[PDB]
């Protein structure tokens, strides 16, 4: 299947003077880095993290994201201060780079920026610009970005060239981590759901690994149109979490049970009786 | 002690030989690096910038050389002339943006001694416009090895040597003024002057 | 891409209010503020990204930024103190990393001005020695009895500047160099042909633009105010 | 934006079985919160809290989890402190939601 490669970059400013940059990096929904604002290195959450890069290759890529990092926190204090007073602290800065990995040497990169919480600007093709909606005092901070060649040069290299070819290498690396199998575990309970005579029975289903999962409240064959999946919820351990809630009525509670499928089980699908 | 550190301090060539000035730095991020001269008194001229990881530049006379792994750059000056006498400053500039921070060199400062080929060493009386009772002498036409010494006499004031370019004519002569209130036969006896040194009258 | 310094030269006691003002008509949105001294580089003290905005640089104590207008920015010295003599460098630029610089102002700040004296200046004319030996004619500027050293000696021949075959002491000496405030002296030559210093239609003048006090500075003592001026002495040529 | 809070175990719960409790918070911003796991309103020691990140809609998400021992009596809770928030939310475990 097709994976992204996700860098997220989120920096605080709460004042002219204190300010902190943390990242994290996903493959998929698998974590591959993490760099903590305490941390002068960026730290591998996989034993493949590095992927196909040499140390010398790696060493060099960590280097420039080092001196970016200081580099990135000057920048915003100073645009601050060529906007004064327009735009003050608190500034909440967020950053989403990296490419989706398509079948066949395909790929596309992107740089998108986020300015208190909106995204606001992008990298494209050879420049910053502004995307529809974002506010027309921007065209200053785009105008001094954009006079910055050295910096344009390097990020064209980074997006192009750096990210699809650091990517393939850590799908390779990394295949039997993407690739693993873990089987959810189901278990039911049920509620009182704010209706006089009305119950919520709860199916719970926890450690499934990956994410596409098949959930559903059954009298026999019959699959009950009310079940209302819950959202996908993390587990500590890289696993997920999910419930699917059927607002039925007391006394109906039997013969009903909750089926899930999921590619771990090789068709042995879960069956709970209430 | 800083970020921008300058060799030699400073050096004395002679005209028509080269010289090699030496900037190095620790400035991070290193977007380009400027050489300006700077006259005495007056102010920066760019010479040249470098901007590549591995740069060569060349402005005339002036060569340079940027290598930004090493963070070190090279001023050559092919067959300095006197106007070469200069202070020769290395900048820094941390941002290929109006963002950047620029980090100054104390400069290096060079003097070129200038070829004298035809000397003529005289001492000369010159009288006052006005009230020419006044006058000063006027010790001109000497090369470059003779040196001129201050008065043992405080009364009697003497100045250093100076070189003088009359452009259009290719002529550079040295000169040294002494004036008192004492005649031009004695003004400069505390210097060490050629033997053949003309004194009219 | 001009920018502009005014004063050039500016002689202030400790105490006074001194305005160093910087002047650009390129419509640049930034303008940066340095002083040169001996043994170091520039150092940025403040700059400004438009008309309102004032930030500190590396070095800001004792100094007040002043952006009124895109075309401005003011450097104020509200108590002068002479750590602050200095040569200071305006300069301007838009959103790439170009800093044009202006031409640079010289400031001294003196404990006191009872010293302050403007020069005598005397023009000393050809030796026919040297015009005969020679075929050239050096003519000799002397500066005399000026404190401080503050002053810009330059060559007029017929109105208009002359820099071909001009020399200049590179710094002024001392008249009495036991004494703590030294009056100075500075000597030129200007060295011609024999044929255009033996044309009497040239008129030759040696100029000392001499800073020192200021109309509002306050003088207590008999002796002429020794306000900033210029002192010269001109001769015309003859066979 | 209001910190929506949910409260879940990794292991179907069984009275005195040691497992692990899950307090994932989401929807936020500003990023800056204080997240705290509570046995009978007390702070749990030791409590593990993944790096935050922020999904698709920039909203901020972060996993606290730890180590208990569901009981017929202990209560256990997810407080969180943030901005958009006069007082603290907590919400309560109910292994029965
Ligand atoms: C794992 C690898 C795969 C690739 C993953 C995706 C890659 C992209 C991920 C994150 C972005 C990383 C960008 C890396 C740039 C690194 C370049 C660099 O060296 O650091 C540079 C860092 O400076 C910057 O570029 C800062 C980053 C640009 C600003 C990002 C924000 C863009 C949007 C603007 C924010 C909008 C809100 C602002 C308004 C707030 C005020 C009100 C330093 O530049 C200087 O040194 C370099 C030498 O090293 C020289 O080439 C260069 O001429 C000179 O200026
Ligand atoms: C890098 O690729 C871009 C085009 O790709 C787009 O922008 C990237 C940053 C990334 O986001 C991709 O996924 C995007 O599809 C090149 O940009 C073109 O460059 C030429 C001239 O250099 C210009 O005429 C085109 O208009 C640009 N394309 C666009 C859409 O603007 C860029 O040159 C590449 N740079 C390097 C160094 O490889
Ligand atoms: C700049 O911001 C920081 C962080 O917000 C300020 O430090 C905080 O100040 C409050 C007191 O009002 C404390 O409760 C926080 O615990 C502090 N946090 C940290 C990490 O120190 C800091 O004082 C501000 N600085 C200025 C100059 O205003
Ligand atoms: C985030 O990390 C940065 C970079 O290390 C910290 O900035 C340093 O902070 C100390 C003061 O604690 C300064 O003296 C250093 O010079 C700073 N380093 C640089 C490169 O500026 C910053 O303090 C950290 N932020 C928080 C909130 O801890
Ligand atoms: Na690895
Ligand atoms: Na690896
Ligand atoms: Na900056
Ligand atoms: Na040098
Ligand atoms: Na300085």
């Amino acid at each position: 299947k097709n994976y992204t490669f996700r860098c997220l970059q989120m920096s605080s400013f709460a004042n002219r003077s204190w300010s902190r940059t943390d990242s994290v990096v996903w493959l998929g929904d698998l974590q591959t880095h993490r760099w903590s604002n305490d941390s002068a290195t960026i730290s591998f959450t996989k034993p493949w993290s590095q992927g196909k890069l040499s140390n010398q290759q790696w060493e060099k890529l960590q280097h420039m994201f080092q001196v970016y990092r200081v580099s990135f926190t000057r920048d915003i204090q100073e645009l601050v201060k060529m906007m004064s007073p327009k735009e003050d602290y608190p500034i909440e800065i967020q950053l989403s780079a990296g490419c989706e990995m398509y079948p066949g040497n395909a790929s596309e990169s992107f740089l998108h920026v986020a300015f208190q919480g909106k995204y606001v600007v992008r990298f494209w093709g050879t420049s910053w610009q502004t995307v529809p909606g974002a506010p027309s005092w921007l065209d200053l901070p785009i105008k001094v970005l954009n006079a910055d060649q050295g910096t344009s040069a390097t990020v064209q290299m980074l997006l192009n060239d750096t990210c699809p070819l650091f990517v393939r290498g850590l799908l390779e690396a990394g295949k039997s981590d993407l690739e693993k199998q873990e089987k959810p575990v189901a278990w039911l309970s049920s509620v009182p759901s704010s209706a006089h005579g009305h119950r919520q029975l709860v199916c719970h289903v926890s450690g499934f690994y990956p994410k596409p999962v098949w959930v559903m409240w059954m009298r026999g064959d019959q699959e009950q149109q009310g079940t209302h999946r819950g959202d996908f919820l993390p587990n500590a351990d890289e696993t997920w979490y999910l419930q699917a809630t059927l607002d039925v009525e007391a006394g109906e509670e039997a013969g009903l049970a909750c089926r899930v499928k999921h590619s771990s089980l090789g068709g042995q699908d879960i069956i709970l009786y209430w | 002690k800083t970020q921008v550190e300058q060799s030699p301090q400073s050096l004395v060539v002679r005209q028509g030989e080269n010289c090699v000035l030496q900037c190095n730095y620790s400035v991070t991020p290193d977007n380009h690096l400027r050489w300006f001269k700077q006259d005495t008194g007056k102010g920066l001229v760019s010479l040249t910038v470098l901007v590549d990881q591995k740069d060569k530049t060349s402005n005339g006379r002036y060569s340079a050389t940027l290598d930004k792994d090493a963070k070190h750059s090279t001023l050559h000056i092919t067959a300095t002339l006197l106007d070469d006498t200069a202070t020769y400053i290395c900048v820094v500039g941390d941002r290929g943006s109006a963002l950047g921070r620029l980090h100054f060199g104390a400069g290096t400062q060079l003097i070129v001694i200038p070829d004298i080929q035809n000397p003529d060493p005289a001492v000369y009386q010159l009288r006052d416009s006005k009230s020419s009772d006044k006058s000063v002498c006027l010790f001109t036409d000497f090369d470059s090895q003779t040196n001129v010494s201050q008065s043992k006499d405080s009364d009697v004031y003497i100045t250093d040597k100076c070189v003088l370019d009359m452009r259009s004519m290719d002529f550079k002569s040295n000169s040294a003024v002494a004036w008192s209130n004492f005649a031009c036969a004695n003004a400069f006896n505390n210097s060490i002057i050629p033997e053949d040194t003309f004194f009219p009258s | 891409a001009a920018v502009t310094q005014s004063p050039r030269n500016k002689v202030a006691v400790t105490g006074g209010k001194v305005t160093l003002s910087c002047n650009q008509t390129n419509n640049h949105n930034n303008m940066y503020w340095y002083r040169q001294d001996t043994g170091h580089g520039l150092r940025l003290i403040h700059y400004s990204y438009g008309a309102g905005s004032t930030e500190k640089g590396d070095i800001p104590d004792g100094y007040k930024a002043s952006r009124p207008s895109q075309e401005n920015f003011s450097l104020i010295l509200e108590l002068a103190t002479p750590s602050q003599t200095s040569v200071y460098f305006c300069a301007s630029g838009d959103e790439g990393y170009t800093q044009y610089f202006g031409p640079g102002t010289r400031l001294l700040v003196l404990e006191d001005l009872r010293n302050v004296t403007p020069p005598k200046v005397s023009l000393f004319e050809p030796s026919k020695a040297e015009i005969s030996h020679t075929q050239k004619a050096t003519l000799v500027c002397l500066a005399t009895g000026f404190y401080p050293d503050h002053v810009e000696l330059s060559w007029w021949v017929n109105g208009k500047e002359v820099h071909s075959g001009v020399c200049t002491d590179p710094q002024p000496l001392k008249e009495q160099p036991a004494l703590n405030d030294s009056r100075y002296s500075l000597s030129s030559r200007l060295r011609v042909s024999a044929t255009f210093w033996q044309n009497p239609r040239n008129h030759f003048r040696c100029q000392v633009q001499f800073y020192g006090l200021s109309e509002n500075d306050e003088w207590t003592q008999d002796r002429a105010k020794p306000v900033t001026q210029i002192v010269s002495a001109e001769a015309w040529g003859r066979a | 934006k209001t910190p929506q809070i949910q409260v879940y175990s990794r292991h179907p719960p069984e009275n005195g079985k040691p497992n692990i409790l899950n307090c994932y918070v989401t929807q936020f911003h500003p990023p800056h919160i204080e997240i705290q796991m509570l046995k009978n309103g007390k702070k749990i020691p030791k409590v593990e809290m993944s790096d935050m990140s922020f999904s698709k809609d920039w909203s901020f998400y972060i996993l606290a989890h730890t180590e208990f021992t569901p009981t017929e009596t202990d209560t256990y809770a997810c407080r969180v402190k943030h901005a958009s928030m006069a007082e603290p939310k907590t919400v309560y475990w109910d292994r029965d939601m």
